[PDB]
């Protein structure tokens, strides 16, 4: 089977750069490379066909071009409407398949992200249920870690994070960590910690929480 | 005045079926050849199914190979994906989308096309057994006395509702800024949770009553709750 | 011999010999002379009648056996084999025969096997019996057999619209002797529209029924289903007459006419109100309409006195067609089903229509004598004659029992006619066969077929014109290019047909009769844009079909090296200016219109070197065959320039040049121009009526209505004083009426 790779997964830069995105096809593929858009949530839209023919409506500051088995996509001056993922694709014989994607993320500087732990609140150990909150607040860059320790025990498999899109002010992310587990496991343990590394604080960061306070 | 619009979509339980329903407009139908691309959340774009522009041999991708059955209507002016056997898996946002002869090319040991340039809107398909189900709200205020200088955060967890959407408002609309409403996750019960929260100055907290409106409106679910 | 040595000896016995028994008893005897000449649906019941008789004579059964092997009918011959040889041992060669039919049709059952063994030791290691030895071995094994079937099913998956194909499906079905999953694709199938007009599937639909009625699993299985299968077998009856007529023979079409006989007797007796019975009523329209159509067959042939006879005995077939009542749609089970049934009811009343007309424009109310003289059961008698041999039997024939109740001998409708038509398009999948067809048929009537409808019917949402004219790649074709193209072929078909007959009614001719009308260049191109528009052609074809349409279309349009005729652009022209003149809306009346100045404006430069009496350039090849019937002649020439002036004028009206129209409108008193003329002053008027406004603006606009209401006047008077007046009408007097009615009102 012919496979896409797209490099990279994820890119930042900043307004008037000149862009790249770089598509290698695993089996020798004539030019019949496409190139797409993909705002979020909204359709696909076709910037380039052929590898290097441009689609009518397109701007001209986008080209695609080809070197072997590699397919490029160029921006030559970026433009504040062009922050949206991409992706490549390419048709073989009956099978058509899309690269795993390129984020083009606003480069800005630094943020450390102002971290707040909550505990369960008394309604939800009425069900049954313990879910701690950890907050990751207007920070920069997207990539962070977070674990958890329960009397300073460490957890995994049973919490998990989700993180806002950029944000069009500041151009930061959030981040919300639940670790989820019984009442009965809740009751048993009294220190509960969210400790957070990223490359904005200058060393790691822990915040706690003592069951009753 | 040239469109596609994608229908039939909705939940279904997992081993069900589903019809789409691609409706072209602008042009020719027959000399276009038609293609289904499905999305799943934070995911890419995954090719399932396309059809010959003036003839409609099928070629689906193995991952839904034998269960999908693509097809095209020259009297309707529309193009369908019949789906059977849904699995979990398939819950993505199925898109349609056409190739003109132009760049239609037959060779030996299969056809090519060149690119894909009218897309449609995207019709969503969730496939999961849990049944319908209103969210639970459970408050986050700040265990916080004063403890980033005069910004204090709060928030609120939407949890154990099914499916998607939920929306979220603070104040019924009165404080927007600072908000921010993170996407939910599939707990492995099958349930969605997410969790929405806003900074807000410390000075004031205790004298602006602070209250999260979330509506689930599949569910036919409201509720307003305080923190 | 002849038809007549044989036929007339039945008179020679039956005066010697005429009970029963003794008439029965010679059967056998008169099986011998069919059987040398040449017909065996006839001979087959001669000898099956001696052997209800004389059932234990080895040789009449082995005659009957062979005579079922000259049918190939493998199941039937070697019953009838088995008999002689159980009768009488000593005929070896019939247990070879037996031996060597059972292993080449089927060797899953053990039965070939045993009748091998006696073979043997009957021909103690003949030639033979080690090529039935081989024969024997040479059928796959479970694996084998499943081996094939995925190649056909994988293969159909592809390719469902392959006659040859589903056909083999059937026969491995059949070869596994799972005959109910035969019927049960066969049913399926009979919903496909291609193969229900493939000759050699309906044959095949025939038969797997037929053996599935007799087949043991039929009566084991269930008796509710029964009816289901039933239903196909008359329906694939109804399509397998309509094909045998057209292609094969007299003497193949009329042996078709007794097993279509013989199975609605059969059905008769069942009734009830459910599918079966609709499709009982249907078809049994369908058996009179096609053996009428059978009747004029043989009397084309034929001498002048049996022509009429048989024409008026066809006319009463046609007839009773007709009247047959539109079946109970809603009485099936499904949407394609009934839909289905339908489509062919518009199909017998339009064809059995134009029949009924084109046989009743012979003579004055020829109709009513035909069922004043032949509705009598006389005539039911004389009908069975001459499309039967009498020596069938006359009881367990449908077409002899039939109740002929109050014959409406009404004569069709137009308007009822046109939406027969048009809902019958899709009947034979607008075979530009069946198009030119009709078309032709309402050549020689006074009113016009509705083809824009056609084309929407069968073409869906193909726009009336192409945004994209200016190329002549072929997915820009428009409803207009087809139109146009249509019009060209009939008007081409019936000039050919007029030189035929002169060197040498043509109007009269059955639609299966009549051999292909158009070029088979033009067929191609229809047969291609069909399978392209409605995505049924071939990935590699695709080229070549795509080419295919892209040649002619230079024609269609009038460009670079058009094959056309003068005298079938100014045709195209006014055709497209009156079809377009009697739209109501706009688009539809630009764009017909259009057409119509651009082709006028192609035709005028041919005019004037014509109008001088100089020679016109010959085409190279031309796509629609030129012809000196319809030479332009200088008599005509100032018409068509006032007939094209006046198109040129209601574009300009349409556009906006009203100025520029109404000085040309007004230069010509014609009948047309009035209608125009007042058209456009209402629209002046109406919209000024009403609104506050400057009361001087309001009398002129009021003025306006004034001439309005005149130039209809004018029509209506000179209308009714003359009739050829009438026909110039760019739309229907009572057209006309209905706005002078509300134009006073006003």
């Amino acid at each position: 089977d012919i496979q896409m790779t797209q490099s990279p997964s994820s890119l930042s830069a900043s307004v008037g750069d000149r862009v790249t995105i770089t598509c290698r096809a695993s089996q020798s593929v004539s030019s019949a490379v496409a190139w797409y858009q993909q705002k979020p949530g909204k359709a696909p839209k076709l910037l380039i066909y052929s590898a290097s023919s441009l689609y009518s409506g397109v701007p001209s500051r986008f080209s695609g071009s080809r070197s072997g088995t590699d397919f490029t996509l160029t921006i030559s001056s970026l433009q504040p409407e062009d922050f949206a993922t991409y992706y490549c694709q390419q048709s073989s014989s009956s099978l058509i398949t899309f690269g795993q994607g390129t984020k083009v993320e606003i480069k800005r500087t630094v943020a450390a992200p102002s971290v707040f732990i909550f505990p369960p609140s008394d309604s939800q150990l009425k069900s049954g249920t313990a879910s701690v909150v950890c907050l990751l607040n207007n920070f920069y860059p997207r990539e962070a870690k977070v674990q958890w320790k329960v009397d300073n025990a460490l957890q995994s498999g049973n919490s998990q994070e989700s993180v806002t899109e950029q944000d069009s002010k500041d151009s930061t992310y959030s981040l919300s960590s639940t670790l989820t587990l019984s009442k009965a496991d809740y009751e048993k343990h009294k220190v509960y910690a969210c400790e957070v590394t990223h490359q904005g604080l200058s060393s790691p960061v822990t915040k706690s929480f003592n069951r009753g306070e | 005045e040239v469109q596609l619009v994608e229908s039939g979509g909705g939940l279904v339980q997992p081993g069900g079926s589903l019809r789409l329903s691609c409706a072209a407009s602008g042009f020719n139908f027959s000399s276009s050849s038609i293609h289904w691309v499905r999305q799943a959340p934070g995911k890419g774009l995954e090719w399932v199914a396309s059809i010959y522009s003036y003839s409609g041999y099928t070629s689906y991708a193995d991952s839904v190979k034998g269960r999908f059955t693509i097809s095209a209507d020259t009297s309707k002016n529309t193009a369908y994906l019949q789906m059977n056997s849904l699995r979990a898996e398939d819950t993505a946002v199925y898109y349609c989308a056409r190739s003109p002869w132009r760049w239609s090319g037959v060779s030996d040991g299969g056809f090519y096309y060149k690119a894909l340039d009218y897309w449609g809107q995207g019709t969503l398909v969730t496939v999961s057994s849990a049944s319908t189900k209103g969210p639970s709200v459970f408050p986050l205020a700040p265990s916080s006395k004063s403890t980033s200088g005069g910004t204090a955060a709060l928030g609120c967890l939407v949890k154990d509702y099914f499916p998607e959407p939920v929306t979220v408002s603070w104040n019924s609309g009165a404080l927007t800024s600072g908000v921010h409403t993170f996407p939910a996750v599939l707990q492995s019960s099958g349930l969605y949770s997410l969790s929405s929260v806003v900074t807000v100055p410390s000075s004031s907290l205790g004298t602006q009553t602070y209250i999260c409106n979330v509506n689930h409106k599949p569910s036919n679910t409201k509720v307003d709750k305080k923190v | 011999r002849s038809k007549a040595d044989v036929e007339r000896y039945i008179a020679s016995v039956q005066g010697s010999t005429p009970s029963p028994r003794q008439k029965s008893m010679k059967g056998f005897y008169f099986a011998k002379l069919y059987y040398e000449a040449k017909e065996y649906d006839l001979a087959k019941k001669y000898i099956c009648t001696y052997i209800n008789v004389q059932e234990r004579d080895p040789k009449a059964h082995r005659f009957l056996g062979l005579l079922y092997e000259l049918e190939e009918n493998t199941d039937k011959a070697v019953e009838c084999y088995r008999r002689s040889v159980e009768l009488n041992p000593t005929q070896k060669d019939l247990v070879l025969k037996i031996a060597e039919l059972l292993c080449k049709n089927d060797v899953t059952d053990g039965r070939a096997k045993y009748w091998l063994e006696r073979a043997a030791k009957l021909f103690p290691g003949s030639p033979a019996i080690y090529k039935l030895k081989e024969q024997l071995l040479d059928c796959e094994g479970e694996d084998g057999w499943n081996k094939l079937f995925d190649l056909i099913q994988s293969e159909l998956y592809v390719r469902p619209d392959d006659v040859h194909v589903n056909i083999r499906l059937v026969e491995v079905y059949r070869s596994t002797k799972r005959l109910k999953d035969a019927v049960a694709h066969c049913h399926e199938a009979e919903r496909n529209i291609a193969l229900r007009s493939s000759l050699e599937w309906n044959s095949c639909v025939v038969q797997t029924l037929k053996e599935y009625l007799e087949s043991l699993q039929c009566l084991e299985s269930d008796k509710s289903d029964w009816r289901a299968t039933n239903t196909d077998l008359l329906l694939a009856y109804a399509n397998l007459m309509l094909l045998t007529l057209s292609t094969r023979d007299v003497q193949e079409s009329r042996e078709l006419l007794q097993s279509f006989d013989s199975a609605l007797q059969s059905v008769k007796s069942l009734g009830g109100n459910d599918e079966l019975s609709a499709t009982f009523l249907e078809m049994k329209g369908h058996f009179y309409m096609h053996a009428g159509s059978l009747l004029l067959k043989m009397g084309q042939h034929s001498s002048n006195v049996q022509w009429r006879a048989l024409s008026e005995l066809a006319a009463l077939c046609y007839l009773i067609a007709f009247q047959v009542p539109r079946p109970k749609i809603k009485l099936i089970k499904g949407e394609a089903g009934q839909n289905l049934l339908e489509m062919m009811a518009c199909d017998r009343l339009s064809q059995s229509g134009h029949m009924l007309l084109n046989l009743s424009r012979g003579k004055q109310d020829f109709l009513k004598e035909i069922v004043e003289t032949f509705a009598n059961k006389s005539g039911q008698s004389a009908l069975y004659d001459a499309l039967f041999s009498s020596q069938s039997p006359k009881d367990t024939s449908f077409l002899g029992s039939d109740d002929i109740g109050n014959i409406d001998v009404r004569e069709p409708e137009l308007e009822d006619l046109t939406r027969y038509d048009v809902g019958a398009i899709r009947a034979h999948n607008g075979s530009l066969q069946h198009l030119t067809w009709l078309g032709l048929q309402w050549n020689s009537l006074p009113a016009l077929p509705g083809i824009r409808k056609w084309l929407k019917q069968l073409f869906h949402h193909l726009p009336h014109e192409t945004s994209r004219l200016e190329t002549n790649a072929p997915e820009s074709i428009c409803i207009l290019d087809l139109e146009v193209f249509l019009l060209g072929v009939v008007y081409t078909s019936h000039l050919q047909l007029k030189e035929k007959c002169n060197s040498h009614q043509p109007l009269c001719l059955p639609l299966p009769v009549c051999k292909q009308l158009c070029t088979e260049r033009q067929k191609s191109w229809w047969d291609a844009v069909c399978t392209l528009i409605h995505r049924k052609a071939v990935p590699g074809n695709v080229a070549k079909l795509r080419l295919l349409v892209q040649h002619e279309i230079n024609t269609l349009r009038a460009q670079e090296k058009h094959g056309l005729q003068p005298a079938l652009l100014v045709h195209w022209a006014e055709c497209l200016q009156k079809m377009g003149s009697g739209l109501n809306s706009f688009y539809d009346q630009r764009e017909y219109m259009g057409r119509s100045v651009h082709y006028w404006k192609k035709v005028l430069p041919l005019l004037k070197i014509i109008k001088k009496k100089n020679s016109i350039p010959e085409p190279i090849d031309p796509l629609f065959k030129h012809f000196h019937s319809v030479d332009i002649q200088a008599s005509e020439i100032v018409e068509y320039e006032e007939d094209a002036h006046i198109t040129f004028a209601i574009l300009d009206a349409v556009n906006g040049n009203i100025e520029d129209a109404v000085t040309a409108f007004e230069s010509i008193k014609s009948v047309v121009s009035y209608w125009n003329l007042a058209l456009i002053f209402h629209r002046k008027a109406e919209d000024i009526e009403n609104d506050a406004l400057s009361p001087e603006e309001q009398e002129e606009c009021k003025n306006y209505l004034r001439k309005t209401r005149d130039y209809l006047i004018k029509i209506i008077d000179d209308s009714d004083s003359n009739l050829s007046v009438v026909k110039k009408l760019p739309v229907p007097l009572e057209s006309v009426k209905e706005m002078l009615n509300s134009v006073m009102q006003e």
